[PDB]
């Protein structure tokens, strides 16, 4: 914050072992694909300051979503399709099915 | 009187930045605890609250006096003037001491330099619960602590024989679980700074069934038998049976949503969502069965007449079998 | 482990007010049970009506149990409200089972069907009243 690039210099110690403990991180929903360590300088109205960046790339898991909100949609659409086997004489059943599926 | 003179002579030429025996040998610290209450174990955040009375005792040859009084008993007004080890809990999400009305601390300096330092803590420790076998799951998840800046060559911790002593175990907020035991452990870990002596206390929790038994299991089995009730209504009344099936499916999916909303987002299949999925399948199979029955009535009536009585026996037997299998398997696993 | 300490204790005795739980659980449960027993006075020819009655009352009781269990802590035993909701669920399920039995005996032994229907028009309300009296008496005396 206070010291510009002619007063302080940031660098990672090792440049690849500076950040450890990533492979041990378990997330309930995501999965750490990789992580990058960047060293650069930013320029503000008051000076040029050093900067490091630790950038993770989280990839989201899909199992929970399939079991939670994709399967019910497919089963409700199939429950809508069953109305095609019902004969056209029953007007209170096919309506029922279709309306209920729409609501769901 | 003369205790003021002793306290003044102990703090004359005293540097509270240098551990006792800074360049001789590591400082042996004996740690004890007193678990007041193990707070609620919420699985959503994979954490659990605990309230303890952390006691640390070590030897300080600089706080060594020679008078008639054997022990100096002091409040938290002299804790910030002597050396105090920087013990921190390595798996605590958020923890804090108590300050009402006066900082809850105690300092007892014996005659030969032996110091006892006790404080009250409320630690929100972290433990990644493996939410398989849910809700028939058992966990054993720890509370780890070690020095922060002093490696193994400077600070060595060591349990006492009767170190960890739980309280009454009855007025605790362990709702869904049940305390079954504990065990202490000492190891050495490697860090970018050095080698540290890490102590651990493992608490064994067993999830008692109940809330889930009455929140999801009974509702879903009662929905299954509700879906079976349709097998006895006459096959000519189409709208009644279609309404039965579709509303039963709707309630089933609502109950599955709630049951999964109980525990956090996990990408694997537990033992509860498996149950609600089997129940869903049952209801869907009863509905497609009635659909095929109604479709075959137009083609061949005797086929449907036999199919109805076949299903009336085939469904409850398959459900009893499923239950038996499921329950026995998980209770043995 | 350190010594003997003097401890001053102060208990504040409390007593829960049942008005809100009455209004939001016991009235909906009782009204659902009544709406369910209404399905006995409908004629035996209207099957879809009684089926709707039964199914919707069972669903209402399920959602009522769910909404009633949310207010409390996640406790691992059964409360009094839990017993009341269980008994009301049993009553609605028994009404549905009776309708199913009547429909099963209809068109084959309609005398027996009409007999059990006219008997269930009196057996359910008296049993529910007796259960209400027993429950309220044994739980308000304490
Ligand atoms: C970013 O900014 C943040 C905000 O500025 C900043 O947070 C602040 O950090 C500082 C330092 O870390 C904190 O200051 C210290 O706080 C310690 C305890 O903190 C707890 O309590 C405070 C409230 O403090 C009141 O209550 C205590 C306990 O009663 C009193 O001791 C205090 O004096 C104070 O009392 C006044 O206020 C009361 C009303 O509350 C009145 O009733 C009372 O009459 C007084 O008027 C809480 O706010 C804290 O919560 C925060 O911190 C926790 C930490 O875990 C967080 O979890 C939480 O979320 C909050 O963030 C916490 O609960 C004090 O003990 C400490 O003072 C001692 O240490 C200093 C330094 O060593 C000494 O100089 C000082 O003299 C004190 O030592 C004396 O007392 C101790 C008692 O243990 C003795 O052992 C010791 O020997 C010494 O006694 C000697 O001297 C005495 C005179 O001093 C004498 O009487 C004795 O006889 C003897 O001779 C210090 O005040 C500050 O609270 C934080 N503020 C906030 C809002 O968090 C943060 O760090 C910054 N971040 C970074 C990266 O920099
Ligand atoms: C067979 C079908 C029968 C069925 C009878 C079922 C009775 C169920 C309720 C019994 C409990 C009860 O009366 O609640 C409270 C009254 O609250 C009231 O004053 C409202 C009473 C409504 C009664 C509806 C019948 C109880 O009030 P209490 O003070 O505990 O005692 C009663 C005092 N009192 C009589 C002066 C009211
Ligand atoms: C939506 C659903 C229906 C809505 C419309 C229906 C109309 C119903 C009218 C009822 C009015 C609501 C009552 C408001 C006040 C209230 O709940 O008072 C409570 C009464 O509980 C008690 O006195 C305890 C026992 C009685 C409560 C319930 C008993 C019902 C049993 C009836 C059996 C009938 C069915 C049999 C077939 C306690 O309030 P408080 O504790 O704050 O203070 C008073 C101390 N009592
Ligand atoms: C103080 C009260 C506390 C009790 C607690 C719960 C009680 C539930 C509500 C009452 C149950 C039934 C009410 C009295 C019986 C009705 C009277 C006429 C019926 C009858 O004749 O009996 C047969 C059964 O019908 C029927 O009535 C069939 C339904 C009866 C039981 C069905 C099983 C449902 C299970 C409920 C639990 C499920 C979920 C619970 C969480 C009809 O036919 P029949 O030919 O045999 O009659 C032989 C004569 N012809
Ligand atoms: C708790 C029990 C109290 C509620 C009713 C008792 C159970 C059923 C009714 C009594 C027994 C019964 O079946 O008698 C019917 C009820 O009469 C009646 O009184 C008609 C139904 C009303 C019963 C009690 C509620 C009073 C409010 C009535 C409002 C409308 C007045 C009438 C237009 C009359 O006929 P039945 O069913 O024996 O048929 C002929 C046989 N199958
Ligand atoms: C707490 O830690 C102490 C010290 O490690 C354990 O005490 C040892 O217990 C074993 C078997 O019980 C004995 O063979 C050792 O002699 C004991 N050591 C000392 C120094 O007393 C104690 O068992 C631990 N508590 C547990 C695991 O619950």
């Amino acid at each position: 914050y206070g010291y510009t690039t002619d007063d302080i210099e940031f660098y990672w110690r090792g440049d690849d072992n500076a950040v450890t403990g990533v492979t041990k991180i378990e997330l309930p929903q995501f999965s750490i694909v990789d992580y990058k360590l960047i060293t650069k300088k930013v320029v503000f109205s008051t000076g040029s300051y050093p900067r490091l960046s630790l950038s993770f790339k989280l990839k989201r898991n899909i199992g929970y979503f399939i079991l939670q909100t994709y399967m019910p949609s497919i089963l409700i659409t199939i429950l809508s399709w069953v109305s095609f086997w019902i004969n056209y004489d029953a007007s209170a059943a096919r309506v029922a099915l279709g309306i209920t599926t729409v609501l769901t | 009187g003369d205790v003021t003179v002793i306290l003044n002579n102990l703090l004359e030429g005293y540097d509270n930045k240098l551990r006792p025996d800074i360049g001789v040998k590591p400082t042996l610290i004996h740690t004890d605890m007193y678990v007041n209450s193990i707070g609620p174990v919420n699985a959503i955040n994979m954490e659990y609250t605990i309230d303890i009375f952390f006691a640390q005792t070590w030897y300080d040859r600089r706080l060594k006096f020679n008078s008639t009084i054997k022990v100096l008993r002091l409040n938290s007004n002299m804790v910030g003037k002597i050396w105090i080890p920087d013990t921190f809990f390595r798996n605590s999400k958020k923890a804090d001491a108590h300050w009402i009305t006066t900082p809850n601390r105690m300092l007892r300096i014996w005659n030969d330099g032996r110091v006892l330092y006790t404080l009250r803590l409320t630690i929100d420790a972290e433990c990644q619960l493996q939410l398989h076998n849910f809700p028939m799951d058992e966990h054993s998840c720890p509370l780890e602590f070690s020095s922060y800046g002093y490696p193994r060559e400077e600070i060595v911790y060591q349990w006492k024989r009767s170190s960890v002593e739980v309280g009454d175990t009855r007025s605790w907020r362990l709702y869904q679980f049940s305390f079954v035991g504990l065990r202490n452990t000492t190891e050495v870990v490697k860090t970018t700074s050095g080698d540290y002596v890490v102590m651990s206390v493992y608490f064994d929790l067993s999830r008692r069934m109940g809330y889930f038994t009455i929140q999801t299991y009974i509702p879903c089995t009662l929905i299954v038998v509700l879906s079976w009730v349709s097998f006895w209504i006459n096959k000519d009344a189409v709208p009644a049976r279609t309404s039965l099936g579709i509303t039963t499916v709707l309630t089933m999916t609502t109950l599955s949503t709630i049951a999964r909303k109980s525990l956090p987002k996990v990408s694997y299949v537990t033992a509860m969502d498996l149950f609600v999925s089997v129940c869903f399948i049952f209801v869907f199979s009863a509905l497609v069965e009635y659909g095929t029955l109604h479709y075959f009535v137009s083609s061949q009536p005797a086929r449907a007449a036999k199919m109805d009585s076949y299903a009336r026996i085939f469904f409850p037997t398959a459900f009893c079998l499923f239950n038996l299998v499921y329950w026995v398997s998980y209770l043995y696993l | 482990s350190t010594g003997e300490y003097v401890v001053m204790t102060t208990h504040f005795h409390l007593k829960r007010k049942i008005g809100y739980f009455v209004i939001q659980t016991y009235l909906p449960c009782i009204m659902t049970v009544i709406l369910s027993q209404v399905s006995f006075w409908l004629n035996r020819e209207s099957v879809p009506a009684r089926t709707v009655f039964g199914v919707t009352t069972v669903l209402t009781m399920t959602t009522l149990s769910i909404s009633a269990r949310n207010s409390l802590p996640k406790v691992a035993y059964a409360t009094a409200m839990d017993w009341f909701i269980a008994v009301c669920y049993a009553f609605v399920f028994s009404a549905l089972i009776e309708f199913a039995t009547v429909n099963y005996f209809t068109k084959s032994q309609p005398a027996r069907a009409a007999k059990i229907d006219r008997l269930s028009r009196i057996a359910f309300p008296l049993l529910f009243g007796i259960f209400n009296l027993v429950y309220w008496a044994t739980y308000l005396n304490r």
